[PDB]
C-alpha cells in the first residue's frame, strides 16, 4: 500500500510511438497495483523531460519512479540524477526498455503484440520498483602508504614514482642491496649504454629520499587484509653490521659501518658471491660489489666461524653484532607492488647442451658477469677450462624454450636474441679477430631500434647459423666444443668448432615468488608467471583488489617495458591513496547472519576471495568484505538459505518481476 | 491463437548488450521474449527458473557470456552448472527439457540475438503449452 | 620555483589517450582529453577480435569508453584540434581548434538558449541524406551520409557532418526538427586552456603499400591490407562479417598473407624497422578465417615468426595446429589471372629450398605501421624531437620511455613506437603518473 510509482513514457519523438500505442500503455499503467501517476512526453532525457519527472515527484509524492525509455545502459545515470534531484534515492528509479528491445525490433506489422509486450514490459519494471530500497553510497578509508616487493628496476622506480606523488612507501629487498639483474648487467641493448652508469643515479635517488624506507635483506613473513588496510609482517633477517642510524639509536655515538671494508680484508672465511654468479670470492663480512645502495657489509652468519676478527678490524665504531636474529615488523600499508623479477631456468638439465659436464659451456648471466669490467676478471673473457683467452664463441639461442617437452619453457623469454646479439658485439669489439656463431631458431628483434641493432651486428661480422644445436661434445685434450646441428639455410649438417659455448637459457619466476604471490592472493598463469586482472587492458592490476603488478614478475620483459609497467603499477596503486577512499560498488552481497547455517560453501565461490567464515555472537557465519565484492551476485544465487542479500537485485525483486511476466 | 511464454534472463554486460546493439542494427524478429537483466546469470538461481516454470513458462531463455569473457571471470560457469542440473530435472520429473535452454551470446552479436530469438520462438510454438499449467498447479 | 596548474592535457582519444585520461582524472585532475574524430575509440574500436586471448575488441573497450565520457574530472573534446602551444611546464597556453561539428550536444544547446535537446543519437538525420560518401572507420569500403557517426558504438554520439561534402539541401533539419540539433552555418571555434602537463598519444596509421609495385595492392582487386581484412571479417564491417572477394563477391577457400610487407626493408621504400605485432594478427587473421569459412586454408609466407610476449608462442603453436600452413620465404612478386582473379604468389619455400607459386582467391598484406599524418607538426608544437626511425623520442630509451626532453610533456602509445595493446596501456599509465607527480606536488623548480 505504502509505495507510490510514477511511471513515465516516452515517445523518443516517433522513434517509440511509430511502432506501438503510448497512450494504451499509458492507460493500462494507470490501473497497475502501485501507480500514483502515468505520464508521456516526447523527449525525456532532456531538461523538460527531468523537469517533469521532478514536478510529478513532488506533486504526488511519489516513493518510486519507473521510466519506460531507451536501454538503462544509455540513460540510467541521467534518470537517477533526475531522481536525485527531487529527494529520493538514486537507487529507487527502475527503467523498462522499451526502445532497443521492442520498437526497433518490432517495427513491420506488429503494431498490437509490440503494444503487449510494452506492457508486459512496464507491469514488470514496475513490479521491481515496488520493491526497491535505499542505497546509500558508503567507501572505505584507504591507509596512505604503499609497499613495494622487489628492488629491482621495476621496485625502484615504482617506488620512486610513488615518493615523488607524495606517498611514503616501503621497498622491501630480500638481497642486502636493491639494484637488480640490471646491477649484473654489463652494456644494455640496442644502445650499449653502462647498465651501473644509468642505474647509479636511481639508486642514490631511491637511497637519499625521505619518503622511502628502504628495508634490505628482509622478506615478506605474512599478510592479511584487504585493499582498505594490508596488515603485513616482514622479518628483518640478521643482517649483522649496523647502519649509523641504528648505532644511534642502540646507544653508541660510533657510526655504524661507513663501509671502510677493513673487517672483508681480516677475515679468513672464502666463499662463493651468489651476484658474481658464484666465480668470485667473498668473506663471510662482505658485499655484492662496490657499488651496492646501502654499503653496509652484511655478516653471511650460516658460513661465519664467530672468530671475532672483523671486530677488532672495526673498533671504536662497533658495527658489528655477531649474535643478533631476525626481527619481527608489523607495517601497515594501504596498497602493494609485487616486482620479484626473475631467475635463469636450470639448464643443467636438457643434457645434450654440456652446461655442467662441460667446463667451457656457460649461461648468458656468467657470460654477462665475465665480460664486465667490474667481475672476477678484468674485463676478460676467457676459458674456464685453462684461462686463454677464446678465439672462436657460439651463442646456443632458444636454450630451453619454445620447448614442449616437459623439461625446458614452451614459451619465448623475449630478449634473449637481444642480449645474444649484445654478447657477439662485445666478443667481437673486445678480442680482436674473435668470431661469434649464433646458432638461431627465429631471430626476434622486435622492439624499437632492435632490427637496426641485428642489422648492425650482422654488419660487424656474425654468423648466423639458421639451426636449433642437436648436441654438444668436448674434445678431451683440448676442452673445445664441438656443436653439432644443422643450417637448415644451406640444408645441410654443420659441426662448428668453438672454444666457448654460450647458452642464452630461459627464464623462470625467482624462487620463494610462488610463495609470495600465494601470501597475497594473486593466481599464477599458465605459464607459472602471476596473473593479470585483464590481460589486454589491465596489464598491471590483479583479481585482488589493492595489489599490483611490475616487471617480469608478470612476464619476461625489456628494460623500457619493465620500467613502464612499473611506472603503471604505481599510478594505479597511488589512485585510491590520492583519493583517500575506496567507493564500494553499489550493489555489494550483505549477509543476513541470522539465516546463515555456516555450512561455507560459498567461501570457494567467490572469484575475488570477499567471502570468508567468521565468528558473530558465538556463531560461525559469512562474513563479506564489501571492499571484494563486485554485486555478481554467484553468492546470492547459490546459497540455498537466502541469507546473502545481492541489493537491488535481490531474490523478493527478481521473482517480483517473474510473478508480474504471468500476471494480466 | 494460443500466444507462447517464453522468459529471458540475461546477463547486463553482454547479452543485454547484445540484445541492444541487435535493435540498433534493426534486425526483426518476434515479440515473444521478455528479458529479466541480472547483472552476471550467475545471479541466477535455480528456484528462478523452476518459478517461472511452475508459474505458467512456456519456455525459458537464459542468456550469458562466452567462457572466459564473463565481467567477474567465473559466474557463466557457475551458471553452466546450474543450468546442466536444471536439465536433468526437467527431464527426470516428465517436463520437456528442450523447454529450456541456456545461450552464449556476446555484445558484438545482435544478429545472433535475432537467430536466438526466431528459434526459441519456433522450438516453443512447435513443443505447445507447459502440461504444467493443464494440471493444477 | 614555479607554480603548476592543476589540469593536464591528453592529445589522442585512442585506447592510451583513453587510458591516460581515466588515471589522471581517477588521481584527481582535472583533464582534457582532445580527439581529432568525433569519436574516441581509436584503432582498437576497428579490430574484431584481439590476440593471443581472441576476445572481442569492442566488448572490453565499451566500458572504459563509457566511463570517461561519464567521468567528471575529464572533458572530452572531440572533433577538435591542437592550433597552438605556448609557455612551459608551468604554465602551457594551449589553443584548440574547435572544429564545426555541425550538431549540438544538449549542453551546447542549452547554453545557446533553446530548451530543445540536441542530438539524441536517433538516427533520423542520416535516414534522410542523398549523399553518399565513403566512411573512414570503415576507410572507403563501407557508405556514409554526409551526417553521420563512424559506428554505433560511438562514445559521444552527436552525428557529425562533413561540410566539405554537404549541399546543405537542409533535409535533416526537418528529420532533426523540434530539436534543433543541426546548425548547418557553424564554423570553427578557437579556444584557450590552461595546462600544467600534457601527454601525447597521436597513435598510427598504415604505410602506403601502393608503392612496391610487386604485390598489386591497389592494382588487383583481391589484394587487401591487414585492416581492410580486419573491417571485412567484423559482424559490425561492411559485410554481415561475410569474408568475400571484393572482385565478384564469392566466398574464398584460400587467402594468403604477406608478412613483413614493407618492414624490416633497407631499400628505402619501406620501413627498416619491425612494426612487432605484424606476425601475431596475421596469426590471428589465419585463425578467423579457418574457424569462419569451412575448409579455407591459411597459407603465412611469413621470415622470422616473432611471438615474443605473454601466450604469444602457445598462439603460434594455436595456429599451427588448426591447419595453418607456413612457408618460410618473402614474397618475391605477385601476378593475378585475367580470366578468374586469383592471385598467384611467387616466392621460395627456403625450408625445403624450392621455388613456390601459391594460388589464393584472398592476398593480406600486414603492412607496416607510420606515424599518423600531422603527427609531425603537433610534435614540434609541443617542441619534441623525433627518432631515426621517425616516431617520436623519449627523453632516455632505458630509464625514462614516457617522457621528453622538453619538461612537461610525456608520450604514450605507438606514437612512441609500435606496441601491442597491453604495452600501450602500461605505457600510458606510465605517462599519466609521469604527468601527475608535478600536478600533485604543485610546484617544479627549472
Ligand atoms: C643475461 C641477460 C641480459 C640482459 N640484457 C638486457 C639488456 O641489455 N637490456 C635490457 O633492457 N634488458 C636486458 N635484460 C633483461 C633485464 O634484466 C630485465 O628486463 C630486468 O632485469 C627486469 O627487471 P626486474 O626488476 O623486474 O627484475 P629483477 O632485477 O630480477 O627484480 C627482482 C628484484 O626483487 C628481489 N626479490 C625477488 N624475490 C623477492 C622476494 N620474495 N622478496 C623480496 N625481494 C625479492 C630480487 O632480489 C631483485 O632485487 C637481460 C637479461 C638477462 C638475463
Ligand atoms: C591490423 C591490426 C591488428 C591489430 N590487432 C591487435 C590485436 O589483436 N591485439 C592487440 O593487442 N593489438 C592489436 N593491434 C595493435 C593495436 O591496434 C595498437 O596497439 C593500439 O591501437 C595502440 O593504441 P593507440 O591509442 O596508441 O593508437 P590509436 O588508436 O591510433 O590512437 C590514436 C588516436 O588519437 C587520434 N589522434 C591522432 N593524431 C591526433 C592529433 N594530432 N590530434 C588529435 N587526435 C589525434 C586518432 O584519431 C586516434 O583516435 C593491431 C593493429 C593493427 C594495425
Ligand atoms: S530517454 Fe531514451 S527514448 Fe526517451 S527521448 Fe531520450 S534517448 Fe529517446
Ligand atoms: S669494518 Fe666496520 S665500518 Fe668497515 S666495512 Fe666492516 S662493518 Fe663497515
Ligand atoms: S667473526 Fe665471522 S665475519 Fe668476522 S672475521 Fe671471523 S669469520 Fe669473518
Ligand atoms: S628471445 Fe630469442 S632466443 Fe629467447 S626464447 Fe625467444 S626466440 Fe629464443
Ligand atoms: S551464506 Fe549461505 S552458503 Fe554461505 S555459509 Fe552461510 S548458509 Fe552457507
Ligand atoms: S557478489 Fe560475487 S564478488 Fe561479491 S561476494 Fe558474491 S560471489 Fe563474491
Ligand atoms: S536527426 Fe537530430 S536528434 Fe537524430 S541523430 Fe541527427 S542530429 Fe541527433
Ligand atoms: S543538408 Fe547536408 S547533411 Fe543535411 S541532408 Fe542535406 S546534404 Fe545531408
Ligand atoms: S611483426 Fe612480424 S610481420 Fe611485422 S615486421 Fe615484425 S616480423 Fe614482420
Ligand atoms: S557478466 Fe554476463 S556471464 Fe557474467
Amino acid at each position: 500500500t505504502e509505495p507510490r510509482i510514477g511511471v513515465f513514457v516516452c515517445h523518443c519523438g516517433t522513434n517509440i510511438a511509430g511502432s506501438m500505442s503510448i497512450d494504451d500503455v499509458v492507460n493500462y499503467a494507470k490501473t497497475l497495483p502501485y501507480v500514483a501517476v502515468a505520464d508521456q512526453y516526447q523527449y525525456m532525457c532532456s531538461t523538460p523531460g527531468q523537469k517533469k519527472i521532478d514536478d510529478a515527484i513532488k506533486e504526488y509524492n511519489l516513493t518510486g519512479v519507473v521510466v519506460a525509455a531507451c536501454s538503462p545502459r544509455l540513460h540510467e545515470p541521467t534518470f537517477r540524477t533526475a531522481t536525485k534531484e527531487g529527494g529520493l534515492n538514486p537507487f529507487r528509479f527502475e527503467m523498462a526498455n522499451i526502445r532497443e528491445q521492442n520498437s526497433w525490433v518490432h517495427m513491420h506489422g506488429m503494431w498490437d503484440e509490440a503494444t503487449q509486450k510494452a506492457k508486459d514490459q512496464v507491469r514488470m519494471a514496475v513490479a521491481k520498483a515496488a520493491k526497491l530500497e535505499d542505497l546509500v553510497p558508503k567507501s572505505v578509508p584507504v591507509e596512505k602508504t604503499a609497499m613495494v616487493v622487489g628492488g629491482g628496476v621495476a621496485g625502484m622506480q615504482a617506488a620512486l614514482d610513488l615518493a615523488s606523488a607524495g606517498i611514503k612507501t616501503y621497498l622491501i629487498e630480500r638481497t642486502p642491496t636493491i639494484g637488480g639483474r640490471m646491477s649484473q648487467l654489463d652494456k644494455t641493448f640496442p644502445t650499449l649504454d653502462c647498465s651501473q652508469c644509468i642505474l647509479t643515479p636511481k639508486m642514490v635517488d631511491v637511497g637519499r629520499h625521505p619518503n622511502i624506507e628502504m628495508m634490505t635483506y628482509t622478506e615478506v613473513e605474512k599478510v592479511e587484509g584487504y585493499i582498505g588496510n594490508f596488515d603485513v609482517t616482514l622479518r628483518k633477517k640478521a643482517r649483522g653490521v649496523l647502519t649509523p642510524t641504528e648505532a644511534t639509536a642502540k646507544g653508541i655515538v660510533g657510526g655504524g659501518c661507513n663501509g671502510c671494508g677493513d673487517c672483508s680484508a681480516v677475515c679468513p672465511v672464502i666463499k662463493p658471491n651468489p651476484f658474481e654468479m658464484g666465480m668470485a670470492p667473498r668473506k663471510a663480512i662482505y658485499i655484492y660489489h662496490a657499488q651496492v645502495m646501502p654499503l653496509i657489509y652484511t655478516v653471511d652468519f650460516d658460513s661465519c666461524v664467530k672468530c671475532g676478527l672483523c671486530v677488532e678490524a672495526c673498533g671504536d665504531k662497533k658495527a658489528i653484532d655477531l649474535e643478533m636474529q631476525d626481527e619481527f615488523i608489523t607495517v601497515k600499508v594501504g596498497t602493494a607492488v609485487l616486482a620479484t623479477g626473475y631467475e635463469l631456468f636450470p639448464i643443467e638439465n636438457k643434457r645434450e647442451w654440456g652446461y655442467k659436464q662441460f667446463d667451457n659451456v656457460i649461461n648468458a648471466l656468467e657470460f654477462e658477469r665475465l665480460i664486465c669490467a667490474s667481475g672476477p676478471t678484468g674485463g676478460h673473457l676467457v676459458r674456464p677450462s685453462d684461462g686463454k683467452t677464446p678465439m672462436k664463441v657460439g651463442f646456443v639461442l632458444c636454450a630451453g624454450s619454445r620447448d614442449n617437452t616437459g623439461i625446458g619453457k614452451p614459451y619465448c623469454s623475449r630478449f634473449c636474441c637481444m642480449y645474444s646479439l649484445k654478447h657477439a658485439h662485445q666478443i667481437m669489439e673486445k678480442i680482436p679477430g674473435a668470431v661469434a656463431y649464433l646458432f638461431y631458431m627465429d631471430i626476434r628483434s622486435f622492439g624499437k631500434m632492435y632490427e637496426e641493432f641485428y642489422y648492425r651486428i650482422q654488419h660487424e661480422g656474425a654468423k648466423f647459423i639458421r639451426g636449433r644445436v642437436a648436441n654438444v661434445l668436448e674434445d678431451k685434450e683440448t676442452k673445445n666444443l664441438h656443436v653439432f646441428t644443422e643450417d637448415t639455410l644451406l640444408g645441410r649438417p654443420v659441426d662448428v668448432e668453438v672454444d666457448l659455448l654460450v647458452l642464452a637459457a630461459a627464464v623462470q619466476p625467482n624462487e620463494g615468488a610462488n610463495e609470495l604471490r600465494k601470501k597475497f592472493g594473486v593466481s599464477a598463469s599458465q605459464d607459472g608467471w602471476m596473473l593479470e586482472a585483464h590481460p589486454k587492458l589491465n596489464p598491471c592490476g590483479t583479481t585482488t583488489a589493492g595489489v599490483f603488478l611490475a616487471g617480469v614478475c608478470q612476464g619476461p620483459k625489456d628494460i623500457p617495458d619493465t620500467v613502464a609497467q612499473a611506472e603503471g603499477a604505481a599510478s594505479a596503486a597511488s589512485i585510491p591513496i590520492h583519493m583517500g577512499e575506496v567507493e564500494l560498488e553499489p550493489y555489494f552481497a550483505m549477509c543476513i547472519d541470522e539465516l546463515c547455517a555456516g555450512c561455507g560453501m560459498c567461501v570457494n565461490l567467490c572469484p575475488y576471495s570477499a567471502l570468508s567464515l567468521g565468528e558473530k555472537n558465538g556463531r560461525t557465519v559469512m562474513v563479506v568484505t564489501e571492499a571484494k565484492c563486485k554485486g555478481c551476485g554467484t553468492c546470492g544465487g547459490f546459497c540455498p538459505g537466502g541469507a546473502i542479500k545481492m541489493q537491488h537485485f535481490t531474490t523478493p525483486q527478481i521473482v517480483a518481476q517473474i510473478d508480474a511476466f504471468f500476471a494480466g | 491463437d494460443w500466444k507462447p511464454q517464453i522468459l529471458a534472463i540475461i546477463c547486463n554486460w553482454c547479452s543485454y548488450a547484445g540484445a541492444d546493439l541487435a535493435g540498433g542494427a534493426r534486425i526483426q524478429y518476434p515479440p515473444t521474449v521478455r528479458a529479466i537483466r541480472v547483472m552476471c546469470t550467475g545471479r541466477v538461481d535455480m528456484l528462478f527458473i523452476l518459478k517461472a516454470f511452475v508459474e505458467g513458462a512456456d519456455g525459458v531463455l537464459v542468456s550469458g557470456c562466452h567462457f572466459g569473457d564473463c565481467h567477474y571471470l567465473e559466474g557463466n560457469y557457475k551458471a553452466a552448472k546450474r543450468m546442466f542440473m536444471i536439465k536433468n530435472l526437467l527431464r527426470n520429473i516428465g517436463l520437456d527439457d528442450r523447454r529450456f535452454r541456456m545461450t552464449f551470446v556476446s555484445a558484438s552479436e545482435g544478429a545472433k540475438w535475432g537467430m536466438v530469438m526466431e528459434d526459441v520462438t519456433n522450438t516453443i510454438k512447435e513443443l505447445g503449452p507447459s502440461p504444467i499449467k493443464e494440471f493444477k498447479k
